[PDB]
């Protein structure tokens, strides 16, 4: 039973009594970690419909560019006011989107010092590309990459603008991925 | 111990283009042997992060080319919009492209190339290129008149 997240059984047929049920989700004492879903987040229609086309245009249909060759809108920034629902909205595309999700951006960072963290973050955008059509989330986009009012600055920003200019490469060819940030 | 660069140099090849050195890149052989890359053999050019493209391995003479520079005849510079200066990355490549069946080619501005200019020279200049990627271009080609530049690009190319 150790680590075990639900009680698992093995099933032997004609020895186990098979029943029916009309229940959508399992029995509530196994306290899983339900799914999350739009039917929660609903609220918000016209916004998520809007992501829902942003999710349709970098994943099934990058092909359809390569005819119009026009650049695509691959850098998605989902902005709002705080507690809106914003982190909620990512979670569920990364739940209900069937792309791979590439590991959350975060203020987190090894060091969080210029130098040390260049390459420890151009890592996230490297794992990108290679795998079927993905979605690499960069939440907290002014936490990660501040305005730099008059001289506030690592490397971090100018370090994300040379990698996005890499990231950006598809619908030629390794059209496999889109980034949404979130701010308030 | 010899120091192998990690990004090469793009530069002219003074050598014409209408001959059989169209994705012939001349290496500097110390690269070469370096690199265990064999003389006539393919490999792949590209600049940093972006999906290779294909040259054959040629010597170069030792003294005169340095040793980071990468001579590319200007047919292949125009595959892969290789400007000058542009840092490339050379790679071994394992596969033999097969070979064509048929070629779709083009033109800059549309001039009837039928009209224009014998189908013996375009195929003379398409077999001398030896492999063929969509997308080089072969610069001034004299004309049955002789006095008009027509560039044959090239926009596909399929195997049955
Ligand atoms: N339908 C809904 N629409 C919006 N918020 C909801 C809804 N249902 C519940 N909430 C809750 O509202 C809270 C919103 O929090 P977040 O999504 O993290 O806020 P946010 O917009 O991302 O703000 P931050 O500052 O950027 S972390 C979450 O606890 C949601 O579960």
């Amino acid at each position: 039973n150790l680590f075990y997240l639900s009680p698992p059984f093995i099933f032997r047929k004609g020895s186990t009594h098979i029943t029916f049920s009309k229940e959508t989700q399992a029995n509530r004492k196994y306290n899983l970690p339900e799914p999350l879903s739009y039917a929660a987040v609903g609220g918000l229609d016209k916004e998520i419909e809007s992501l829902k086309s942003a999710i349709e245009i970098p994943l099934h249909q990058p092909t359809l560019f390569s005819s119009f060759g026009v650049s695509p809108p691959r850098g998605i920034l989902l902005h709002g006011p705080p507690g809106t629902g914003k982190t909620m909205l990512l979670r569920v595309v990364a739940n209900t989107s069937n792309a791979h999700v590439l590991t959350i951006n975060g203020p987190s960072i090894v060091s969080k010092y210029l130098g040390e963290t260049e390459a420890a973050l151009r890592d996230i955008f490297n794992e990108a590309r290679k795998y079927q059509p993905s979605i690499i989330f960069i939440d907290e986009i002014d936490s990660i990459a501040p305005n730099r009012a008059n001289d506030d600055s690592g490397e971090v920003e100018s370090r994300v603008v040379a990698t996005l200019l890499t990231l950006m490469d598809g619908m030629g060819a390794a059209g496999k991925v889109v980034v949404i940030a979130a701010t308030n | 111990k010899f120091k192998l660069p990690a990004e090469f140099i793009t530069r002219p090849h003074p050598s014409k283009d209408h001959g059989k050195e169209t994705c012939t890149a001349y290496i500097h052989p110390n690269v070469l042997s370096s690199l265990e890359i064999n003389p006539g053999s393919f490999c792949t050019v590209g600049k940093i992060g972006e999906n290779g493209i294909l040259v054959i391995a040629r010597a170069g003479d030792e003294e005169v080319h340095p040793v980071n520079v990468i001579t590319l005849s200007t047919t292949i510079r125009s595959v892969g919009n290789l400007i000058l200066g542009d840092r490339l990355e050379l790679k071994k490549a394992q596969v033999q492209p097969p070979y064509a069946t048929k070629v779709t080619v083009g033109s800059l501005q549309g001039y009837n190339i039928l009209e224009c200019m014998e189908e013996k020279v375009i195929q003379k200049l398409l077999d001398d290129s030896g492999v063929i990627m969509p997308g080089m271009i072969f610069q001034n080609l004299k004309t049955k008149a002789g006095d008009e530049s027509i560039d044959v690009v090239i926009t596909d190319a399929s195997d049955d």
